[PDB]
Formats: structure tokens, C-alpha cells, sequence
RNA sequence: UACCUGAUUGAUUCUGUCAGCGCGAUAUGCUCAAGUAAAAGAUUAAGCCAUGCAUGCGAUUCAUUGAAAUUGCGUAC
RNA sequence: GGUAACGGAGAAUAAGGGUUCGACUCCGGAGAGGGAGCCUUAGAAACGGCUACCACGUCCAAGGAAGGCAGCAGGCGCGAAACUUAUCCACUGUUGUAUGAGAUAGUGACUAAAAAUAUAGUUGAAUACAAAUGAUUCUUCGAGGAGAGGGCAAGUCUGGUGCCAGCAGCCGCGGUAAUUCCAGCUCUCCUAGUGUAUCUCGUUAUUGCUGCGGUUAAAAAGCUCGUAGUUGGAUCUAGGUUUACCUUGAAUAAAUCAGAGUGCUCAAUACAAGCGCUUGCU
């Protein structure tokens, strides 16, 4: 009958629940990039850990190994398209140099306020929540949505949102009536 | 309301044409199937009852929306190679009232207990 | 020293198996009488009937009377002593009550200054002891 | 000394006090923001 | 991420375990904005079961299109 | 002899080497209350086939007649422990009208992903569907669980109690001036989750092949002989017949794991899709 459904975890808990250094460093990451909870930062840590581990495992191999070649260019390609790796810095010895801040910057929430669409990062988030941003003619409502390089310059207000042309919001309509 | 048809294929061994239909209705609600049907019929210079749109799902935030359409050569081929429910949906056919599965099953089981022509009577 | 030859796999494997039995964890997990000896029979909780309320003198250097209760388990009819945690919670427990009992935390060993008690009460009359203590729920 | 009959002695003796009220503390991202801005924490003495 | 920390002493270095700490399974306490996927009477009692369903569809048509019945096929999946 | 034993694909944990588990959707086997025997058939030792005995039920007008949910749904028991006596063949398949197979909706803090509490609800349409429901398009109105001596982040603040009541995984708190109990106020961690119990793995070089230890911490047999087992010196073409072993291929179901591609709005997933212009290409 029905088969097993595939599920995966995207977060790994820290080995030490209480260390002041880690707690401060993670709270600062929540601060700069407006996040919701520690799971939000552990998710990025986990993705970065996967990337770094894959790079290390490939680098254990010599330069012209078939697997090394294929997987290395694939990984570098994905990172470039996300905008996390430097398009001149095409190597795994250099992909083993990234930080959680690189990934956290490419989030839609950060770009919304970085490009001026919103004042504060919290403003960016509540706009993305209330469906006032669109990407390449698509209303994205996920503050964690990553912005590819191509999508970087094609993000503006929704064509419907009252701040992008549309029926006035509830407050305005109440006042008008 | 821009209706666009892609991946058009001609199925002579089923006397029709299969196409993917996409509608653009920014601000407007989902396009009613009758409205889509008229536009496709005009597009293919064909009767507005020899075209079968179905499977129309609407993308978020309005705008885009996709579905499938079947262009049929004529109404006989239509109501020969077609499930009954599609025809009932589009008015080409009429639904036949039927008792529920539970009651049909119980009647069959009761009839199994009767032999001869009294089976038709028992109910 | 251990054997090191290229053809000593059988000796190594057999010796490892022989010596694994001198390990408390392995023997405790494979002896065979675990289910018949453990009062819960390998379960985490068990329902039982309260027989009486007893007081256990705390170990030194502490001094107190821990309010425990004698319980008879329904699944096998074995008698155990369970601790009633929290303050004044022995009042909630009446004789001839159906209580849910759980382990005390150390996998069948006494905890703290309470001697010889390896179980604690979780529910009484299908009501949570914590809820009764906090006032969330009342005695059925 | 202990008797098994003095159970629930201190909680019975404890004088009863009532609670207070506060504005619903910000929840989710807002609480973390307030925390970040604010930043021993409970140094009463 | 190839990791440890507390506890024997007046103090010290060890052996050594206990405890902490991370994940998962099952049960359970307290508590749960909307949605999307989705496990679910295995554990003990392959114990006992009220009641409904879960297997039926070319030749032969003097019934009223095709009933009834005889065939054939399936019910070993 | 035991197994709280169906085997495998696999699952949990995870430097490496491993340890534990795997009733359970796929493959193989077995059984239909326990045995046994057989009819029909290409195929059954069939049980939603029959025949008997055993155990246990059902209806009788007491002469007789029957039963097998370890199918779906429900009920009782058992327990720490587990859902609706609902709708359909529209979907995948069965030779295709029939399909409790299968597909739908119900209960569902098992679980996995994404997310609101600041800077949801609600009305009628469309869409969808076999009919629905729900999402998707439009439109009407319109925050809790643990903790606060150390391990271990966070009070020597106030009031009660005086080794009592209680807390406390461990070390320890409490004997009338308690940062540890019971409360108020404050903080800390995680957060729609957070605690408890039992168990597996790591931690653990505390099972050690990699890789432990044996004078005194546990551990060299009192000593020697000895079969199996394990292990066994050097030596054959350097220069100017068999095996064992290593390399490379062949044969080697999917699902899962790793991994390539692909804006399901992201993700977990899934296996799609992307282009013109319509009669289409890849």
C-alpha cells in the first residue's frame, strides 16, 4: 500500500545548552538579521555545516578526480547562484571559508529593508507576512525565501498591495466610509 | 484575461487535441470554465461545446493559473470518448440518480438469499 | 597480550563475547530474567492500587519523613513502594486508589536520601499529581 | 519530628498573596527584539 | 565539531564508577493562531467478537431491452 | 537448551572502526481458534471451500440447524499504550460491470517542513471534486513549559516555616537571619511547545581489531608436560604445478541513504518541466 513518506530535519541542537559565548554570539545574529528564534539560526548553521563538510570531503580527493570535478563545480555553481560565494573565488579550498552571516544576508527579509522597501528589518518581516512584496512577478510570503542573483534586482512591491497600487487597506476604507 | 494554449498535440486516434491552458486574471477571480470555454472555442474556430477545460488550479496572488483543455472534432466523438462526470459537469449529459453504495450492497446480499424470479421482487 | 595473528578471528570474536558477560550493562540487558524481575516488566509506567501510606526516614545527614505509599500493580500483582512527590500531596492519595506509577529517574535505583524507593506517583484517580498540587484540577 | 500526619504543613501555614497584572509581554520576534535592545540581569543586591 | 563537566580528600595526583550533557523510540504531565504533508490496537491477549459491508461477470433468451436459470470464467491474485 | 526470533531491503546513533533494532507499506516465508483429512482445479492441503475431533459460542416450537474479523469500520477484554459501524469506483490496478484492493474526507501535540501575535475570523462567487470538504484566486464586515548554589544561563529581594514540611538526576539545601523548601516580585533557557519515566546510540580507549588493563588501585593459573588452536630463522635471475593476496571487468529490484538537474512562492517534498505562438520543437 502507501509507502513511507520522506522527512528530513534541518536543525541540529548545540551540544552545550548553556555557554555564554555561544548565547551572546547567537543573540547578536538574531539582532542584526531580525530572526524569530534560535531554531532560525540553527537552521542556517546546519546548512553551512553541510556545505563545509561536502567541500572538505571533496578536497580530501585530488584535483582532477571525476567525482571531485563534478561535485565541486556543482556546489560552487549553487553557491554562486545563491550569491554566497564569490564568482571569482571558484574553489573548494575557498568555499571552506564562509560564515552564517553570508547565508543570513541572502534572506528575503534582509533584502527587503536593505533595498529600502522597508525601514527596519522587523518592518521587512511584517510586510513579507502581509503580502506587500513580490519577486519576479510572484507574491512571496516567506521571510526565509532566498534571493538568487538573478532575483536580486527583480524584487519590488506587489502590483496589488496598497503600497504598490491597489484598493486602500482596512484603515483607509473604514475612514472613507 | 489572456488565455494561452501550449503543448498542443493532435490525437486522431481519439479525435481531439490536447493543450495546456493558462489564464491571466490579475485582480479578477478565477476565470469561470464557461468563459474559458468560449475563449478557446474562438481561438480554434470551433463550437463552444466541443472544448473541455478541466484541472484549473489558481496560483497565489492572482495573475497566473493553469489548466488543461481538450478540443474535440465533434459532439459525437466528445460524448463517446469521455467520462460521464465531465459531460454532466458541462451539461452535455445528465446525471442518473443512483442509490448509495451501502444500500445497493445490502440489496444484493438480500437477493443472494432468494432463488428464482422472486429475486427481482425482493427489496 | 592479545593474539595478533592473521588467522585469529575466531579467538578474538569468542573472547570478546565471553568477556562481554562480565559487563554489568550487557549482562543486565541480556540476562534473560529482566522481564520477570523488573516490577514493571520492562515498561516505563504501571497502574496499581494503593494499599497503605507509609513514612520512610531520610538517610543521613538529612532528617525527615518521606511520605511514600505501598502499591500493588495490576498487571502482575507485585508490591512496590512509591514516593508521593511535592508538599502535602499525600492528602490527595486515599487508600484503595488507582495510581499511575513511574520510575524515580535512576533506572531502578534509589534517588536522594530516600532509601529503598525506586518509584514515584504520577497520577491518582486518573488525575495528574502535578495538576492537583498546582490547583489546575480537583479530586474526581 | 516527622509523623506522617503533618503532611502539607508549610503550604497550609503559608500566608496567601495575590498576583499582579502586566501588559501582555511581546511574543515571538518582538520579545527577542526587546531582549536585544536591553542587552547581572537580576542583580537585586 | 575526532570535545567533555560535577562528585571520594584537610589539600594533591590517580583508578573508577555514578551524575550531568546530545539524538531517537514509546508512554505521559502542563499547554497549543490559522494552514500543508503524515504515523496510528505491533508490543500484552495469533484473546473473544453483536452488527453492516469486503467477489462477482461469452453461449443458452417462448419473462417483462434484457430479468430468472443452465453453462463458461474468476474467487489460489 | 533459550530466544519478550519471521529473514532481507533497511532504521537509530553516528570522526574512522563499530553498537543497537528491524511486528510494520517493498521482496520472500508462514497462518487464518488448535490439529488432521480432502473436493474442485492449470494452480489450494484454500478456510469470506467442505469433512471430522478439541475449545468456545448462536437459533430452536427441543425434533434439529448453524459459527470462525490475524479483511474495512466498530464492541468487550488486556494493558502505560493506539482513530469513523462515513463517501466513491472519478485515481492507480485486477482479463473490466464489481472491487472496505484503491481513492476521498473524519479522529489525530507520533513526526517533518514553513510560519502570527504586532508595525485569525466572516459573506457570497469562481475553482476543485465522482459529489463534497479544505486549500488557491476575488469580494462583505471584522504563550506556555521548565528553572534561578555548582555542574549550567539566570536573585546572597521580601514574607512564612525552623532537620518540620519539603526540595534535590549528582554534590547537597532545611535545626528561628534559607540566593536551594512554601509564596510574591523579578530574572534565565527554549518557545507553540516544553517537562517527566523506560529504553537504544554517542559520551566510552568504562569491551579496546583499530584501541584498554593485570607489582601496590579489579586482574599472571603454585609449577611443569601436552593434544586441538595460534605463530614460526635464512636461502634459489641479480645485474650490466597449485593456492592465498592485489588490480581491472562481468552478473548484481525498487523505495531509503549519498548525489546531478529542476524558484512545488521557500523548505521538508515531488519528478518534474522550459520554449514558441495555435496544425509545435526540444
Amino acid at each position: 500500500a502507501r509507502l513511507k513518506t520522506v522527512q528530513s530535519k534541518v536543525t541540529k541542537s548545540p551540544r552545550r545548552p548553556f555557554e555564554k559565548e555561544r548565547l551572546d554570539q547567537e543573540l547578536k545574529l538574531i539582532g542584526t538579521f531580525g530572526l524569530k528564534n534560535k531554531r532560525e539560526v540553527w537552521r542556517v548553521k546546519y546548512t553551512l555545516a553541510k556545505v563545509r563538510k561536502a567541500a572538505r570531503e571533496l578536497l580530501t580527493l585530488e584535483d582532477k578526480d571525476p567525482k571531485r570535478l563534478f561535485e565541486g563545480n556543482a556546489l560552487l555553481r549553487r553557491l554562486v547562484k545563491i550569491g554566497v560565494l564569490d564568482e571569482t573565488k571558484m574553489k573548494l579550498d575557498y568555499v571552506l571559508g564562509l560564515k552564517v552571516e553570508d547565508f543570513l544576508e541572502r534572506r528575503l527579509q534582509t533584502q527587503v529593508f536593505k533595498l529600502g522597501l522597508a525601514k527596519s528589518i522587523h518592518h521587512a518581516r511584517i510586510l513579507i507576512k502581509q503580502h506587500h512584496i513580490r519577486v519576479r512577478r510572484q507574491v512571496v510570503d516567506v521571510p526565509s525565501f532566498i534571493v538568487r542573483l538573478d532575483s536580486q534586482k527583480h524584487i519590488d512591491f506587489s502590483l496589488q498591495s496598497p503600497y504598490g497600487g491597489g484598493r486602500p487597506g482596512r484603515v483607509k476604507r473604514r475612514t472613507l466610509r | 484575461v489572456t488565455i494561452r494554449t501550449r503543448k498542443v498535440l493532435t490525437n486522431k486516434l481519439l479525435y481531439r487535441k490536447q493543450m495546456v491552458v493558462e489564464v491571466i486574471h490579475p485582480g479578477r477571480p478565477t476565470v469561470p470554465k464557461a468563459d474559458i470555454r468560449e475563449k478557446i472555442a474562438k481561438l480554434y474556430k470551433t463550437t463552444p461545446d466541443t472544448v473541455i477545460p478541466f484541472g484549473f488550479e489558481s496560483k497565489i496572488g492572482g495573475g497566473k493559473s493553469k489548466g488543461f483543455a481538450l478540443v474535440y472534432d465533434t459532439i459525437d466523438f466528445a460524448k463517446k470518448f469521455e467520462p460521464k462526470y465531465r459531460l454532466v459537469r458541462m451539461g452535455l449529459a445528465t446525471k442518473v440518480e443512483k442509490p448509495g453504495r451501502k444500500q445497493r450492497k445490502e440489496r444484493k446480499n438480500r437477493q443472494k438469499k432468494v432463488r428464482g424470479t422472486a429475486k427481482a421482487k425482493v427489496s | 597480550g592479545k593474539p595478533k595473528g592473521l588467522c585469529t578471528a575466531r579467538k578474538l570474536k569468542t573472547h570478546r563475547q565471553e568477556q562481554r558477560w562480565n559487563d554489568k550493562r550487557y549482562k543486565k540487558a541480556h540476562i534473560g530474567t529482566r522481564w520477570k524481575s523488573n516490577p514493571f516488566g520492562g515498561a516505563s509506567h504501571a497502574k496499581g492500587i494503593v494499599l497503605e501510606k507509609i513514612g520512610v526516614e531520610a538517610k543521613q545527614p538529612n532528617s525527615a519523613i518521606r511520605k511514600c505509599v505501598r502499591v500493588q500493580l495490576i498487571k502482575n500483582g507485585k508490591k512496590i513502594t512509591a514516593f508521593v512527590p511535592n508538599d502535602g500531596c499525600l492528602n490527595f492519595v486515599e487508600e484503595n486508589d488507582e495510581v499511575l506509577v513511574s520510575g524515580f529517574g535512576r533506572s531502578g535505583h534509589a534517588v536522594g536520601d530516600i532509601p529503598g524507593v525506586r518509584f514515584k506517583i504520577v497520577k491518582v484517580a486518573n488525575t495528574s499529581l502535578i495538576a492537583l498540587f498546582k490547583g489546575k484540577k480537583e479530586r474526581p | 519530628h516527622g509523623s506522617l500526619a503533618r503532611a502539607g504543613k508549610v503550604r497550609a501555614q503559608t500566608p496567601k498573596v495575590d498576583k499582579q497584572d502586566k501588559k501582555k509581554k511581546k511574543r515571538g520576534r518582538a520579545f527577542r527584539r526587546v531582549q536585544y535592545t536591553r542587552r547581572g540581569p537580576n542583580s537585586n543586591s
